[PDB]
């Protein structure tokens, strides 16, 4: 019912006419199942069942925002400490309002 | 300090003459420059072969000053290991050297965003020692430990 | 027999999944697993979370007493009926630079209050 | 530098004129000899050169061509992982495809012209269209994302170079200009935002490497994500640096969510591509990090970091396309006992892993020390939210290994004789790099 | 000299895990034996020249391991005191191991991956241990990382295997993580990574703090202990090795050859978990989970007597060292009585014929571990408790941990042994072969040797203290031993049942923080990336 | 730059100042200024006008 379709010799044919199954890459292939297919399908596929509700805005404000504005500001407060760390004057950030030109250090300059 | 069109032009020119000089003879050596070109330009970028150049010189500084954080590393390690445990009184100086060199090379280029590299907490120690002299000078209560002798093996 | 045990299968999945499926562990054997032990099923003990809080409620109090007492109550002082180890003047000065170290706690040396400040050092480093 | 540009130039013209059934062995030979070339394009390249290594020009601006560190990292690693992507891929069709794409990407790597980088880096649109929406394999959607994603990114940088060229007068790197304009900063960071996947920018790559074959994914992960990293130590960071120290909290915030959200959804995928696409993603983050940085030891950590990338994730790839054509399953969840039932994929899919876990005999350990110093010297806290999120780089890559790892599966899945000999290049390269000969 | 100890375990892991199908199983159990026994004549001499003679050598294999801009780092190798002795210990523990294993390990399929993996897992130990410089240790730390959990996990088709080794591969990510960044710190204000410039008198709170959290991982404490209880799964060699040795040692270590530790914190930490792992170890039913706390309290031990004292360091390590063997001799044995009776609860254990060897070599370390004079384990214990008296609160608990230890100890001894026959009527049987017979000679030398060499220069030295203080240790120890012996009830159904459920530290992580770490995954991928980004 | 070791970009100094010079000796103007109309309707200053 099978035979070996790989042939070291190099003398390989592919017998499609064959009774027997050829023993190919196809042999060693997992069974499927129709459940799991369709657990695959709507996990890809989970768009559909999006819904804007409160509790996913709330959700969606509180981690993803949320997280964000921690990140801004600790990122502004390290970005604070270095400035009066290095001795520089306050830089000018994008939404900092500062009254002072300053961005890159100069190499020249002692600070 | 303000530099005049008739200025800036005038050292475009010089810069110009300084580039015809050293492409008349070969140099293998062309971009490890021993010398930096000396310019009272508000950019660098302003003359791109003293750029370049500058940037080379920098360059070769840094690597140098990595070597010699090496070898003063291991001057360090050899000493550590000789002595035993009069390590912490008979190496005080090497280590200050090695790590003076670790501030020289890592603070040299840090970087635009970079904070200085307090190898040896001396600037912790200064900042220290200069809160301390105010809190006392005007009678107020530090509440900050006061500056210490010896903060690492060396600094 | 170490090898080759009987075991049992894990039966194929015949109804459609729940959307959280990938919270249970199957491997094929029978007795599947959820991906944390005790996130959902069977408690271990039949003992819920509510329960071991009350216990830790009931605990914490008896197992804290000793610490809080030295720590908070007593003294430098009061805390033990002799003073640090005494060192050579060169010795004891290098022992003293130590944050973590046992002869910053001599109340009677003259330079206490120096060494207490130094032992509540930075909490980060200012540079 | 001139041998390998021939060298590529002649790759796409070999294919015009063989006899259509030798055409993969032509193509692997050409691979050979461009890999060959970049090896003596290195021998060429004297450090002592310290600013570019080489550059050659064929009279124009736009012809202007050249190597410095990172293209050189870049270019090496290009053609170190062609031949492997040529081996996978049958067909002249899908040859001719991959060909042109490889003589696209590795021309723009070394092109010093913003306007060539762009026309060289964008010629290869239609073929990953078509190569990502092929027939029986391939998604639409996918296509149609990335393509979208890559038209709008290349045309604000596009623009930029545009201003650039206008206002300057020339757009080549090697012409020292400075810019403080911020819409000129954001028109170039757009296409370094979209190229190296930072959230929200980030949905195009996973859809494409899903539905792209073998040795598209393998080529996209190893090097066409690294293109970013050649645009921003070359067209961005000399000119824009102000933007980014401007930018820096902005800049940092982006990244790090990017390292965050995407190593939170690699923990809700169920597919092995999908789970190497997010690694991907989450890797990205540190090294766009660390070249904003602009510190000698960012940009050096960031071009290690890619490399080792480079060569850990189409190990990955590689795996996971030979498993797929051993059982034509993706699914975690059908996969089971390829311990037992594969001894040999498995020590391999291990070892990759390891691999992309940082772990410290491989590449990524060394790579992320420098890139974590690099952070470290900017501020402590930046070097420790990225250490301490990298654990949930460890639940996904733990809970994928165990439930691969173990069960009952009545299969033999093993690698043949073709794949242990496509990987062994990429194990020895991973092995060399770990023990310090980056 | 000192690297071939390392190149012998390498060379071992390479044979028997890529060259097994030449080998063959009797190969591995040739070539493994063989090379550890290499290895230990190695450590000795190396424990000689360093201990005894004071002579610390520095090897550097290579330099440049890692050169970007001022970072540099060499592959370079230390053999300090410190070095020397935790070598010696883990050559020989890995050595007995190797040789247990050949017997043990006969029914399972892969002898030559397990020995491999044996033989790489103590040469990572011995890299972790003798490394001069952090990123040396880091490569040792995550390398016995590794192997712990290509370990545990070693019988695939159990979801408890894999899922105990996914939750010590994660637990160990979040402790490194910590390590590597107090490594960060320690370079960029001391300008090193070697320990010799590594010095600082003092360091930001920061630091200590990272370093401790760093620490806690691998050495099990409080709120970082789950792992260990979990790692039972695995096959008993390697129990025995990462219990004793390889995996509790290695944050001790950490910590005694980097004193950057607070004294408040490490007291009360160590406190307890000793306190909290006796009582757990108090309801445990199977055999190796109380050894396995027991593990716990004894680390909780040595992670205390730091903060007591200068010397604290020293008493850490040398208690590390005495517990090293008899802790392992435990497991063995254990594993041995596990093996010949099919059973795994204490229950079912009786007294039934065996081999004198055994039976002695169970008996003497619960000795040492119950603290019985004039032992190893009583000298390195109560070296710990004299020393804690000045710090009343963990004096207090040590010795309410020292009374469970003994009561627990106890009552496995007189379970397993004294008490009558509990299996059932069927046949059973595991023949011990000559080398079974080496191994337990070895760890009976090793506990002899200990007695008469000591574990720490200032073991014998006195400390000033009230007789009635001083022998407080024993009355606790033989009280506790009584009471156990007795197998008499000492807290309430709703204690003994909080102490089964370990505290329920795991089920608050599971009820809690898994839930939430999938809720936040929920938020980014299906809501975000799948729902919100995503076209129709 | 196009090098490892030292930061990318460059640095200008603060203290010196370069002195404007025009772009052309004679300078017209092709774009026309604003009309009256488009201030008028810009003024915000009654917001009943504005609107
Ligand atoms: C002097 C001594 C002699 C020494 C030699 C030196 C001479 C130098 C050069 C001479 C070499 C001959 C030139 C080849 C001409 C024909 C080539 C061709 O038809 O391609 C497919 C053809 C394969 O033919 P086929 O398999 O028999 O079937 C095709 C059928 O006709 C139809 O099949 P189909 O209907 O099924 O179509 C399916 C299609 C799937 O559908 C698509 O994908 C359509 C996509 C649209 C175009 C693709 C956009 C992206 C292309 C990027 C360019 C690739 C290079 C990337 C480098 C960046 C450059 C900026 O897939 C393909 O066709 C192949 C996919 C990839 C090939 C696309 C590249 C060709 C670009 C234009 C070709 C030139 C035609 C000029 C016409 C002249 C008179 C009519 O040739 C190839 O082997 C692959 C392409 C080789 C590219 C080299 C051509 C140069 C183009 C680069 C532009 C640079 C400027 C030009 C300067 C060149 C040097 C001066
Ligand atoms: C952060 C806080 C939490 C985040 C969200 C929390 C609440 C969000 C509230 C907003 C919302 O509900 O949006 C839903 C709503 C879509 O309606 P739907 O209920 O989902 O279904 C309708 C479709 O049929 C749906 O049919 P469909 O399924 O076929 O279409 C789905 C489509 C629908 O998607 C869209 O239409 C908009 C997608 C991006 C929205 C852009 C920002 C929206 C929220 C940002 C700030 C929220 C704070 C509150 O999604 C996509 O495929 C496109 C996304 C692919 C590109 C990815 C680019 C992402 C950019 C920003 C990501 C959003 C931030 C979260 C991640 C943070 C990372 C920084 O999206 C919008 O309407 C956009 C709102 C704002 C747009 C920006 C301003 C537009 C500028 C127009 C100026 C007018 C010019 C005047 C001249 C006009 C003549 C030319
Ligand atoms: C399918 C696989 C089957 C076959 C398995 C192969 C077995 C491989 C054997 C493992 C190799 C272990 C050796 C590790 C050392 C790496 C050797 C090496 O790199 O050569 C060094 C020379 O150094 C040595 O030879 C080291 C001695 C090796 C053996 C000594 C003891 C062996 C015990 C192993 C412990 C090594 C710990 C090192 C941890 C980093 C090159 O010298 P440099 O000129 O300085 O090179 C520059 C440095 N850098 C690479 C960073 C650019
Ligand atoms: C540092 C200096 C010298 C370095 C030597 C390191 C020691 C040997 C390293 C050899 C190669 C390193 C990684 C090997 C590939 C990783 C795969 C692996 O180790 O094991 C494979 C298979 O193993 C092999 O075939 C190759 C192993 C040979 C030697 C491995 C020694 C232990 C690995 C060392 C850990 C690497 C360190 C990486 C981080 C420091 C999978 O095993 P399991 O998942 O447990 O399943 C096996 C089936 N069963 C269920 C029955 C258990
Ligand atoms: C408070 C935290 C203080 C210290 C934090 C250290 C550890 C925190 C939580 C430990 C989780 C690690 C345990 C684990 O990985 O093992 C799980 C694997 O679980 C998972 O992979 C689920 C993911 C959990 C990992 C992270 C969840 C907790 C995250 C902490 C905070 C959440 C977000 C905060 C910032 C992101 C297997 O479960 P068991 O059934 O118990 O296996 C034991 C074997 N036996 C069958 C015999 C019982
Ligand atoms: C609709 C979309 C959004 C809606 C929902 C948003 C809700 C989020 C609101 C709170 C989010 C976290 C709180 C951070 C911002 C708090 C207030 C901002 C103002 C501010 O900068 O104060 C600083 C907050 O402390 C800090 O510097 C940061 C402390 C908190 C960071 C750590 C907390 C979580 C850590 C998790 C990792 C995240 C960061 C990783 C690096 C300290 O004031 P100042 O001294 O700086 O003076 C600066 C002058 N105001
Ligand atoms: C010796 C050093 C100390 C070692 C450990 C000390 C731990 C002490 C903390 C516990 C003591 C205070 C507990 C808070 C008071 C709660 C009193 C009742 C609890 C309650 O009603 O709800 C519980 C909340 O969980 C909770 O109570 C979780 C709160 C715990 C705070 C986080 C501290 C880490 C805890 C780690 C070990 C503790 C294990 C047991 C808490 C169960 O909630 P539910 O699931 O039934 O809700 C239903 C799901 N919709
Ligand atoms: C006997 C046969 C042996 C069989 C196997 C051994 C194979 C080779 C073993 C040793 C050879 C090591 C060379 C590999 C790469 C090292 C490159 C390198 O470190 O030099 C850099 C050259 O610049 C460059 O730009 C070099 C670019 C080319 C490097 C390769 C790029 C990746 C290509 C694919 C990865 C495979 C690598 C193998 C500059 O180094 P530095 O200036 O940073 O200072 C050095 C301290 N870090
Ligand atoms: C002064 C102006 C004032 C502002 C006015 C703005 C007005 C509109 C501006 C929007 C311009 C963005 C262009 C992209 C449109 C979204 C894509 C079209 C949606 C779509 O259905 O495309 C399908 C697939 O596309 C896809 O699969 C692509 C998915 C979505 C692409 C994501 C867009 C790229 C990133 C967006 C911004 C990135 C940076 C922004 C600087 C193909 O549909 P079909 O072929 O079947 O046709 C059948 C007819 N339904
Ligand atoms: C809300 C968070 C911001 C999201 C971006 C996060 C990280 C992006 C950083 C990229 C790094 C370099 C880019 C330079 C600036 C881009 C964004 C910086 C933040 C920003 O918007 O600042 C604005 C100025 O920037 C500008 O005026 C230009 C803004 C960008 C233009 C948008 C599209 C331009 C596309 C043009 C294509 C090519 C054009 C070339 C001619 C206003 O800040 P402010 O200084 O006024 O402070 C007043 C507040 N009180």
């Amino acid at each position: 019912s099978s035979r070996i379709a790989g042939d070291t010799t190099g003398k390989y044919t592919p017998n499609i006419f064959s009774p027997e199954t050829p023993m190919d890459r196809s042999f060693s292939h997992v069974p499927k199942n129709p459940f799991w297919e369709a657990w695959v399908f709507r996990r890809d596929n989970i768009q559909r069942e999006f819904v804007w509700t409160w509790q996913t805005i709330f959700d969606l404000a509180t981690f993803v925002g949320g997280l964000y504005v921690a990140m801004y500001a600790t990122a502004s407060f390290c970005s604070r400490q270095n400035d009066k760390r290095n001795g520089y004057p306050e830089r000018n950030y994008y939404f900092s309002d500062s009254k002072s030109n300053f961005v890159i250090p100069d190499e020249r300059e002692f600070y | 300090t303000t530099a005049t069109i008739e200025e800036r032009r005038a050292f475009h020119k010089e810069v110009l003459d300084i580039v015809q000089s050293k492409l008349a003879n070969k140099n293998s050596e062309w971009a490890r420059p021993e010398e930096p070109i000396l310019h009272n330009l508000k950019s660098e970028k302003e003359e791109p072969h003293v750029y370049y150049h500058n940037n080379n010189f920098r360059v070769t500084r840094q690597l140098i000053h990595f070597e010699k954080t090496k070898i003063f590393e291991d001057e360090l390690d050899k000493c550590m290991r000789t002595h035993g445990e009069a390590k912490y009184r008979k190496c005080q100086e090497i280590a200050k050297r090695f790590q003076a060199s670790c501030r020289v090379a890592s603070n040299l280029e840090r970087g635009p965003n970079a904070r200085k590299r307090d190898v040896g907490f001396i600037y912790q120690n200064n900042k220290l020692r200069e809160l301390e002299k105010d809190a006392k000078e005007l009678g107020l209560n530090n509440p900050f430990p006061p500056s210490s002798p010896r903060t690492t093996i060396g600094y | 027999a170490g090898a080759g045990g009987p075991v049992k299968l894990s039966p194929p999945v015949d109804k459609p999944l729940p959307y959280n499926y990938d919270f249970w562990m199957d491997n094929g054997i029978y007795p599947g697993q959820p991906i944390y032990d005790g996130m959902f099923g069977s408690m271990v003990g039949n003992m819920s979370l509510e329960y071991m809080a009350k216990g830790w409620l009931v605990l914490l109090p008896i197992l804290s007493a000793p610490f809080v007492y030295e720590h908070c109550i007593a003294d430098d002082v009061t805390r033990n009926p002799f003073v640090p180890r005494q060192y050579p003047s060169e010795v004891r000065e290098f022992l003293a630079l130590f944050k973590n170290g046992f002869v910053l706690n001599d109340y009677s040396q003259p330079d206490y209050e120096e060494m207490k400040r130094r032992q509540s050092g930075l909490l980060t480093p200012i540079y | 530098m001139s041998l390998y540009l021939f060298m590529l130039f002649l790759q796409p013209l070999s294919l015009s004129f063989v006899s259509r059934s030798f055409s993969k062995i032509s193509s692997l030979m050409m691979s050979f000899a461009t890999l060959w070339s970049a090896v003596y394009m290195w021998f060429t390249s004297n450090g002592a050169n310290q600013t570019f290594y080489q550059v050659v020009s064929w009279g124009s601006d736009w012809s202007t061509f050249g190597v410095c560190y990172t293209s050189l990292y870049i270019s090496l690693l290009c053609a170190f992982i062609f031949p492997i992507c040529v081996i996978l891929v049958q067909g002249y069709r899908a040859l001719s495809i991959l060909i042109c794409i490889q003589t696209a990407v590795s021309l723009s790597i070394v092109s010093l012209h913003m306007l060539a980088f762009y026309a060289l880096f964008e010629s290869s649109l239609l073929l990953f269209f078509i190569l990502i929406g092929r027939r029986k394999y391939g998604s639409l959607s996918a296509a149609y994302n990335i393509s979208i994603y890559t038209f709008i990114s290349a045309l604000g940088f596009l623009i930029s170079a545009f201003w650039l060229n206008w206002s300057f007068g020339s757009v080549c790197a090697l012409l020292p200009n400075e810019e403080a304009n911020s819409f000129v900063a954001f028109g170039i960071f757009i296409l370094l935002w979209v190229k190296a996947p930072l959230v929200p920018f980030h949905l195009w790559l996973p859809e494409a490497h899903v539905y792209a074959p073998t040795a598209g994914s393998v080529l996209l992960a190893g090097v066409l994500l690294k293109i970013s990293i050649v645009g921003l130590h070359v067209f961005f960071l000399p000119i824009c640096a102000s933007s980014i120290v401007k930018a820096f909290p902005l800049i940092l915030s982006i990244c790090l969510g990017s390292f965050i959200f995407s190593s939170f959804s690699t923990l809700k995928q169920i597919d092995l591509k999908k789970i190497v696409a997010y690694s991907s993603i989450s890797h990205m983050a540190i090294v766009f990090l660390s070249s904003a940085t602009n510190s000698g030891l960012g940009i050096q950590g960031a071009v290690l970091y890619c490399i080792a990338h480079g060569l850990i994730s189409p190990g990955l790839f590689l795996l996971v396309g030979i498993l797929y054509k051993n059982t034509n399953t993706k699914l975690v969840f059908y996969l089971r006992g390829l311990s037992q039932q594969a001894p040999v994929w498995w020590s391999v899919w291990v070892f990759f892993m390891l691999g992309n876990l940082a772990f410290p005999l491989f590449p990524n350990f060394i790579a992320e020390v420098v890139c974590l110093s690099a952070l470290f010297k900017n501020h402590e806290l930046y070097a420790y939210a990225f250490i301490f999120f990298s654990f949930v780089g460890t639940v996904y890559s733990s809970t994928v290994l165990g439930r691969l790892k173990g069960g009952v599966s009545s299969q033999c899945v093993d690698a043949s004789r073709l794949d242990v000999i496509s990987w062994n290049p990429l194990v020895l390269a991973t092995v060399v790099t770990g023990i310090g000969y980056m | 000299m000192f690297l071939l100890a390392v190149y012998f375990l390498f060379f071992s892991a390479i044979a028997n895990g890529f060259f097994g199908r030449y080998l063959g199983v009797r190969g591995s159990q040739l070539l493994g034996p063989s090379a550890l026994f290499l290895a230990l004549l190695c450590s000795g001499t190396i424990f000689y020249e360093v201990c005894i003679q004071g002579c610390s050598t520095n090897i550097k294999l290579f330099e440049n391991f890692v050169y970007s801009n001022e970072l540099n780092v060499s592959a370079s190798f230390l053999y300090d005191p410190l070095a020397a002795t935790m070598t010696l210990t883990v050559v020989w523990i890995s050595c007995a191991v190797h040789a247990y294993q050949n017997l043990y390990m006969r029914g399972d399929g892969s002898q030559t991956l397990f020995t491999s993996y044996l033989s790489a897992f103590t040469g990572f130990m011995l890299i972790l241990v003798a490394g001069q410089n952090l990123v040396m240790l880091f490569i040792g730390w995550e390398g016995i990382g590794v192997c712990s959990y290509l370990l545990i996990g070693y019988y695939g088709s159990r979801v408890s295997a894999v899922k105990s080794a996914n939750k010590s591969l994660i637990v160990n990510k979040i402790s490194d993580g910590f390590l590597l960044g107090s490594m960060l710190y320690l370079w960029f204000y001391t300008g090193s990574f070697s320990y010799c410039s590594l010095a600082t008198f003092q360091i930001p709170d920061v630091v200590s703090i990272l370093v401790l959290l760093g620490a806690i991982g691998k050495s099990s404490q409080l709120f970082f202990h789950v792992w260990l209880a979990d790692a039972m799964e695995g096959p008993t060699p390697v129990s025995a090795l990462i219990h004793a040795a390889t995996l509790v040692t290695a944050g001790i270590y950490v910590l005694c050859k980097l004193n950057l530790h607070s004294q408040s914190a490490v007291g009360i930490l160590g406190a307890a978990t000793a306190l909290m792992g006796g009582l757990f170890g108090l309801a445990a039913n199977d055999l190796k989970r109380v050894i396995a706390f027991s593990t716990c309290s004894q680390l909780g031990y040595m992670m205390a007597v730091l903060s007591t004292c200068d010397d604290g360091a020293d008493f850490a390590m040398g208690h590390l060292v005495s517990h090293a063997g008899f802790k392992a001799t435990l497991f063995l044995s254990a594993g041995l009585s596990i093996a010949k009776e099919n059973n795994n609860f204490l229950n079912r254990y009786g007294s039934r014929q065996g081999s004198p060897t055994l039976s002695f070599a169970t008996t003497i370390a619960s000795l040492n571990l119950l603290g019985f004079p004039e032992l190893g384990g009583f000298y390195s214990k109560e070296s710990i408790l004299n020393n804690a008296y000045i710090n009343q609160g963990v004096s207090i608990i040590l010795t309410l941990a020292t009374f469970l230890t003994a009561f627990y100890t106890s009552k496995v001894l007189a379970q397993l042994y004294l008490f009558p026959y509990g299996n059932g009527r069927q046949q059973k049987s595991f023949d011990i072969d000559a080398t079974t017979l080496i191994c337990f000679g070895l760890l009976l030398s090793e506990m002899l040797l200990r007695i008469f060499t000591g574990s720490s220069l200032s073991q014998n030295m006195t400390t000033n203290l009230p007789a009635h203080i001083k022998n407080l240790p024993f009355w606790v120890a033989l009280s506790g031993a009584l009471s156990g012996l007795a197998t008499t009830n000492l807290f309430s159904s709703n204690f003994m049942r909080f102490f089964g459920n370990r505290g329920g530290f795991d089920v608050f992580y599971a009820r809690k923080c898994s839930n939430v770490f999938y809720h936040n995954a929920y938020v980014s991928y299906t809501l975000l990336d799948r729902g919100f980004l995503k076209l129709y | 730059t196009f090098n490892y070791v030292i930061p990318y970009g460059g640095s200008s100094s603060y203290t010196i100042n370069n002195e404007p010079v025009k772009a052309e000796e004679v300078t017209v103007d092709f774009s026309k200024e604003p009309s009256a109309s488009s201030l008028k309707l810009a003024d915000k200053s009654d917001w009943i006008a504005y609107t």
